[PDB]
RNA sequence: CCAAAACCAGCCUCUACUGAGCAAGAACGAGGUCAUGGUUUUGGCGGAAAUGGGGUGCCCCCACCCGUCUUGAAACACGGACCAAG
RNA sequence: GUCAAAACUUAUGGGCUCACGAACAAUGGAUGACGCUCAAGCCCAAUUAGUGCCCAUUAUUCCUUUGGUAAGGGCGAGAAAGUGU
RNA sequence: CGAAUCGCCACUUCUCUCGGCGCCAAGUACCUUCAUAUUCACAAGA
């Protein structure tokens, strides 16, 4: 499916005051299923890092950033996450997908089900593509190969649902249902 | 037959049902990049592998390689135009116009189904002369029981 | 006079989905009759299943064994215990579908040259299972299990075969007759119709 | 004059009687009657059987193959007209016009023969998925 | 049309050959009824109320309206197709044939003449 | 009286911006429907028919014996065989 | 998944898992039962797919009732100055 | 005794990993019966 994760760009400041007249803008890279929790995210980061929050800023821009192609490539994911059974776990995965979305998505996916974290538990660190070589992973690096050839082995081929069928007689396609 | 760039999947069964393109590049195991100047609807796009039947043809070709390349080489061999003669694409066209067609299309085939199958009996009955058949094989040699007699 | 049956071929079919698939369609009215119910299969290894069906049967009213729970060691008549867990078995609406299964063990003479046999593809055991799982085919559990005719119904199972078999060849000239006879047909007067076969794929 | 008889629906069209005595009998739409009124479908009764009748719009399926009948008079087709001999004079006046409007067409011989088919929705069978 | 067709009888009436099926308000915190579970017979309440233009119309189409002698008649000679005259079931066969040449003669209807 | 179709009304369903995307707007067309309103039409039924009620059975479904004191009753809590009169 | 309405076992989604797994020691027996294991389990995301559906005494809407010590209008058979029929 | 049911077959009706036909002329030639059964209504027919 297309990616689970949005790529926003969320930016914004606290708002001016005479006790700040010309406040930093602060650039905001997040991966959201929406902007308006993209925007929520982006104020978790404003208060726990700047100390900034959410009545006193301002988002200066939602915006949802354009995929860099289409092309399939490799993406080395930065990604913080908590959890009680481990506090604050640094972990550069890598995972192969199409876009920075895509990779990102995988990776809450992926970090989802290895650790039972939940999206607010993880943060993104930041979201390279990698050159072939780079990746240190052993697991992508199969698939590098400019000749990788593989079977689709032991297929389950499901018809397309308008062709399904409960009953069938054994040695043909004939319906029975 | 494996599944590698150039590859000539078909997609199965999304939006873009029958149609055919040849895998561009592999992403990971559960995904490929599929493309086909030769339809419009197959711009280059992420099929999944579970959603893709491979073909036994399969341009020779490199990966992440650009689409002119490839309304190019399959030209060069066709792939698409050698692919539609086989039995396992018309089937697929056949259905396809089955599907498709009118309601006089149908008469105008049941009258060919039996315009056949009543010429499969024809040449059958003429062919009942020679066994075996229960109406003409089990005669002759039923009657051998009435010669006897 | 035959009511309109169809004889489900139970063979490498997951125990309990084609018993939960059959089960529905028996409430939708379909007069189903299973077979070859030997040979559901069931996931993992077998020493798992008899180990569940061993602490089924380990089950009975301690004051009178006589009318407790009944362990029946028959693949279909477990296949018909799976099958009747699965649809109202109290209402008369669902007692009387359970009446409208009849399991076999094998594929039994009667039912045999009646017809083709349906399956259940969504209860494939290689749509379902994942290959190299191990899993139980069910007539072998229950052979272990006390089921008493399990060599009874492959020396029938074989017999069908060989006897099926040799009717698949006794037939062979004829099958080979109308193929021959048909594709002539497509060279005889069908002329239009030639070009209306073409398309469509006839 | 009014009519909100569909698109699908127009004379010379060839449609599918769902309904009545006369089921799966394809049927030429004739004309549809003064006021949003019934079709007069026509067998012709010189294929099919059937005799010039009124049936309603949605007792038919109004397939896509039709006639070019403009040519054909159905004007002797009026509601006060809804076997005696000024009916079967009517039909036999009708039946032969129509009848060689079919004929004219290309593929004209087909439709003679489409006409003398019988619809029947057959086990497998999926109208729904049909298009006509 | 009727809102609901059913007495509304007593709870387990059924149960007690005694208990005449007519309507008590249950009471008693337990009351199955008046605590109003699902499987329960139902209360009366103003929502059963019938439609109030088609109300006390008899299937006929008449509001019934006692009678019990010929000069009632005269009460419904102007309102005949409103009210029918139903005679009261005490007045002698005798003076019912009295009402009933008379109630066919003004055209008034009677529930059982 | 039972039906069915139609009509009208109602009702419902089914560009813009941005860098291919949206946080984005309608249109055309068509469908559905009277347990919506008004307009009949057309057929079916007509000693019986028809709608309604009543009775008995079934089907599917729902459904813990009531009164009681009690925070809490289906309670392994009390009172409760039947009916009549009081 | 069946029981059970709904994914006629949807996904053209990701991982994980072989033995269990699915908010608040003794009558035989309980993920509710069956059964499930490329799950019918778990985490995650989804909704036809890189181009959803089911079920409330709930909501909305319609009809009816009742109440309002609510708001108005009015005064072929009816038109009563009226709390209440 | 009026019924509900509405594809058949020795081309499926073996095994182990597009079955044939039928759908209105016994055939692709429309020869040719069908009405008033009067526009749905259990197919009034199997
Ligand atoms: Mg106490
Ligand atoms: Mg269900
Ligand atoms: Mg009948």
């Amino acid at each position: 499916v297309k990616p689970h994760l949005r790529h926003y760009c969320v930016v914004g400041r606290e708002t001016p005051s005479e006790k700040n007249p010309a406040p930093t803008v602060y650039k905001f890279e997040v991966f959201a299923p929406n902007f308006v929790v993209a925007k929520s995210r982006f104020w978790r980061m404003m208060r726990e890092k700047n100390k900034v929050k959410s009545t006193h800023g301002d988002v200066l821009s939602c915006k949802v950033v354009k995929d860099r192609k289409l092309a399939a490539r490799n993406y080395s994911v930065d990604i913080a996450y908590y959890s009680q059974r481990c506090g604050y776990t640094h972990m550069v995965k890598e995972f192969r997908d199409v876009s920075k979305a895509g990779a990102v998505s995988q990776a809450y996916h992926d970090l989802a089900s290895r650790h039972r974290a939940r999206y607010h538990n993880i943060e993104v660190l930041g979201v390279k593509s990698i050159p072939n070589h780079q990746v240190k992973r052993l697991s992508i690096s199969e698939y590098h190969a400019s000749n990788l050839s593989f079977p689709l082995l032991h297929r389950r081929v499901k018809a397309p649902r308008k062709d399904r069928v409960v009953f069938v007689k054994k040695n043909t396609k004939r319906a029975v249902v | 037959n494996y599944i590698r760039a150039g590859r000539l999947v078909r997609i199965i069964r999304g939006p873009r049902q029958d149609r055919v393109g040849v895998v561009v590049d592999i992403i990971d195991g559960n995904r490929v990049l599929v493309e086909n100047p030769a339809d419009k609807k197959m711009w280059r796009h992420v099929q999944n592998l579970k959603n893709v039947e491979p073909l036994k043809f399969s341009v020779e070709l490199s990966r992440n390689c650009s689409t002119k390349t490839l309304k190019n080489v399959l030209a060069e061999k066709k792939i698409l135009e050698k692919y539609a003669a086989t039995k396992s694409a018309r089937r697929i066209a056949a259905k396809r116009a089955f599907a498709r067609s009118t309601d006089f299309e149908r008469y105008q085939l049941r009258v060919a189904k039996r315009s056949r199958a009543f010429w499969t009996r024809k040449v059958f009955d003429e062919n009942d002369k020679k066994k075996p058949v229960s109406w003409h094989k089990v005669a002759l040699k039923k009657l051998q029981k009435n010669a006897k007699k | 006079h035959r009511p309109e049956i169809i004889v489900v071929d139970l063979k490498d079919h997951v125990l309990g989905r084609a018993a939960a698939i059959v089960a529905k369609q028996l409430l939708l009215g379909k007069k189903i009759t299973a077979v070859r119910c030997e040979q559901l299969t069931i996931a993992g290894t077998e020493i798992r299943n008899k180990i569940k069906y061993l602490q089924f049967l380990r089950k009975r009213k301690l004051s009178n064994p006589k009318l407790g729970p009944f362990h029946h060691r028959s693949p279909s008549d477990i296949f018909l215990r799976t099958v009747r867990s699965m649809l109202p078995r109290y209402t008369k609406r669902g007692q009387k579908a359970l009446r409208q299964l009849v399991a076999y063990e094998g594929i039994p003479t009667n039912v045999v040259r009646t017809g083709g046999r349906v399956v259940i593809p969504k209860a494939q055991r290689h749509y379902c299972y994942r290959s190299e799982r191990p899993y139980t085919v069910l007539g072998n559990m229950c052979k272990h299990v006390g089921w008493k005719y399990s060599d009874v119904v492959k020396k029938l199972e074989t017999a069908r075969v060989e006897k099926a078999a040799r009717h698949h060849k006794k037939t062979e000239k004829l099958r080979a007759a109308w193929k021959s006879a048909r594709k002539e047909a497509l060279s005889k007067v069908s002329k239009n119709n030639l070009e209306v076969l073409k398309k469509f794929g006839y | 004059e009014y009519t909100t008889l569909r698109k699908s629906c127009k004379p010379g069209t060839i449609a599918i009687i769902l309904a009545g005595r006369f089921r799966g009998r394809r049927v030429v739409i004739l004309k549809q009657l003064p006021r949003n009124g019934p079709l007069v479908i026509s067998g012709p009764m010189k294929y099919n059987g059937v005799p010039i009748r009124r049936i309603d719009s949605r007792y038919i399926i109004a397939t896509s193959t039709k006639v070019d009948i403009k040519n054909v008079d159905v004007s002797g087709i009026t509601p006060d007209i809804f076997v005696s001999d000024a009916r079967a004079q009517l039909q036999k006046k009708v039946d032969a016009a129509l009848i060689e409007a079919i004929r004219k067409d290309p593929l004209g011989k087909e439709k003679a023969g489409y006409l003398h088919s019988v619809f029947t929705i057959k086990p497998g069978d999926a109208p729904h998925r049909m298009r006509w | 049309v009727k809102k609901r067709t059913k007495r509304f009888t007593r709870h387990k009436c059924e149960l007690f050959p005694q208990l005449s099926s007519s309507w008590r308000k249950p009471r008693g915190e337990d009351s199955p009824v008046r605590r109003r579970y699902k499987g329960q017979k139902a209360m009366p309440n103003k929502g059963y109320g019938s439609d109030r233009k088609t109300k006390y119309i008899t299937p006929s189409g008449f509001k019934n309206f006692p009678i019990h002698n010929v000069q009632d008649l005269y009460m419904l000679l102007m309102q005949n197709r409103k009210y029918a005259g139903v005679i009261s079931h005490t007045v002698g066969a005798k003076s019912r044939k009295a009402i009933v040449r008379k109630a066919h003669e003004l055209d008034v209807r009677l529930i059982n003449g």
